[PDB]
């Protein structure tokens, strides 16, 4: 059984037959999994800051406005690439570069920064080198095409049906050490959902609940988010937001005493998820 | 060509001998900076492998993990490569689902292996778009790369020769010549390269 024959002849993707990739039905058979995720959810809900949302442009935006630094920054400008090759400002990889990410990421920090699939494999990593990050994981957004079979760069050798968001580390992290920081392996680098509608930009909502999961950092920043992306436990900052609740001083005090800017852990959770 | 394959150490085989091929494959031990069960080349030992003389015009499958996600699209461009695609094999169980569970990276768990696509020159009678760039496969054999890798290659460039290195016993195929230190002794038919290793050797 070979899938990629399989392709070729009935424009199924070999992930079309990946089995069980949604949020719920993939720990459905294993309660002790979905009992680690429903926990970790719990927490992070209980500890979550209310939405908060900022109409900004943000080419020209000083980024420095933005306050408190963050532990995790996710970034998802408009490629000029995606509109280009399918016909708000749109971003080339010098335009997301000069952007000055290391003045507001914290000093243990991470980037979770959406690349496509062509150059900006190579110069999303220039990125992270200029914003003081080690690519550290890449978290590949792999598109089924269940509803829609069929084939889909002039540079390109293969159909290309995923994205990849790759990910950064800033600062020193250690772990075993730092289980106050991050909580490591409790998801996988993948998330598999259905092709978009062609003009639909949307990310997988999944993003955020690896970020999440991963690093028990508080202040969470998500460049050229949407209306339709505004999240508890994030600040959400671009250019088409239709209002802006976000005051400075107001989202640091969520994080200054007596708060911490960590979701702390429980007992529970302590006893359940991964470890050396 | 019915399969081909030279028992050799890579760091040290002559590769002149060999001609040029359309295809180059390469799933190499690198040094990831993690101790490991193997044996690994170092940066420069990877960095000095004589790809380039492998090639005029046509494509490279460099599979690449950890820290070699960086120092192999360094390889690729300093073997005169430049990457055009990124093919990731996505490992399923016997029942087509992600073993999502252990602790299989440094800070999210893996559940694919990448390989470097890069075009070298200006490459003729190749078929674009015919295969995805992703893989689903079932984790079969010791080797870290999957089988559907040599199929995609085929259609991509029939009846081209290839040549695969660091490849092992059960690796060998058609068209392809096999280079590692594992294999079963030297097994030429090639007239052309039987000939330039009586020569060198």
């Amino acid at each position: 059984n070979d899938y990629c024959q399989h392709f070729v002849d009935t424009g199924h993707r070999p992930q079309n037959f990946i089995r069980d990739v949604g949020l719920a039905d993939r720990f459905e058979e294993y309660p002790k999994l979905r009992e680690l995720i429903r926990l970790k959810d719990e927490l992070i809900a209980k500890s979550n800051t209310p939405p908060m949302y900022l109409q900004a442009d943000i080419e020209a935006f000083d980024i420095r406005e933005l306050t408190p630094k963050f532990d995790v920054i996710l970034l998802e400008p408009p490629l000029e690439e995606y509109y280009r090759e399918t016909g708000e400002k749109c971003w080339t990889w010098d335009d997301i570069m000069k952007l000055e990410i290391d003045e507001i990421a914290a000093p243990r920090s991470f980037i979770f920064l959406w690349c496509g699939s062509g150059e900006g494999l190579d110069l999303g990593r220039v990125c992270l080198r200029k914003w003081g990050y080690r690519r550290c994981e890449d978290i590949c957004w792999i598109k089924t095409n269940k509803n829609n079979p069929g084939k889909t760069d002039p540079k390109a050798v293969f159909q290309r049906t995923k994205e990849h968001c790759l990910m950064g580390i800033k600062g020193t992290v250690k772990c075993s050490t730092d289980g106050d920081f991050i909580h490591a392996n409790v998801d996988i680098d993948l998330i598999i959902t259905e092709e978009p509608e062609i003009g639909n930009i949307e990310k997988p909502v999944e993003i955020f609940h690896i970020i999440e999961h991963f690093c028990l950092g508080r202040r969470r920043l998500h460049l050229f988010g949407r209306d339709s992306t505004i999240r508890p436990g994030w600040l959400t900052v671009g250019p088409t937001l239709t209002n802006s609740n976000y005051n400075a001083e107001t989202y640091a005090s969520y994080f200054s005493a007596p708060n911490s800017y960590l979701t702390g852990c429980t007992e529970e959770i302590e006893r359940l998820r991964p470890k050396s | 060509f019915p399969p081909q394959w030279i028992c050799c150490d890579i760091r040290y085989l002559d590769v002149s001998i060999l001609g040029k091929f359309a295809v180059v494959m390469a799933d190499p031990p690198w040094d990831i900076h993690m101790e490991l069960p193997y044996g690994t080349l170092t940066d420069d030992e990877m960095r000095r492998l004589n790809i380039p003389v492998l090639q005029d015009d046509g494509f490279l499958f460099l599979w690449v993990t950890g820290r070699a996600m960086e120092l192999g699209r360094e390889c690729l461009n300093l073997w005169g490569y430049e990457r055009v695609d990124e093919i990731i094999w996505v490992k399923t169980n016997q029942l087509q689902r992600i073993i999502r569970t252990g602790r299989t990276g440094h800070w999210l768990n893996h559940g694919k292996e990448h390989c470097l696509v890069g075009v070298k020159g200006n490459p003729q009678g190749f078929n674009q778009g015919l295969d995805c760039d992703v893989i689903v496969a079932e984790v079969r054999s010791t080797s870290h790369k999957p089988d559907e890798i040599y199929g995609m290659i085929e259609r991509l460039s029939p009846g081209t020769r290839k040549i695969e290195l660091f490849g092992r016993p059960h690796n060998v195929q058609p068209n392809w010549i096999t280079l590692g230190n594992q294999l079963d002794g030297i097994h030429l038919l090639d007239p052309d390269v039987v000939a330039r290793f009586k020569q060198r050797y």
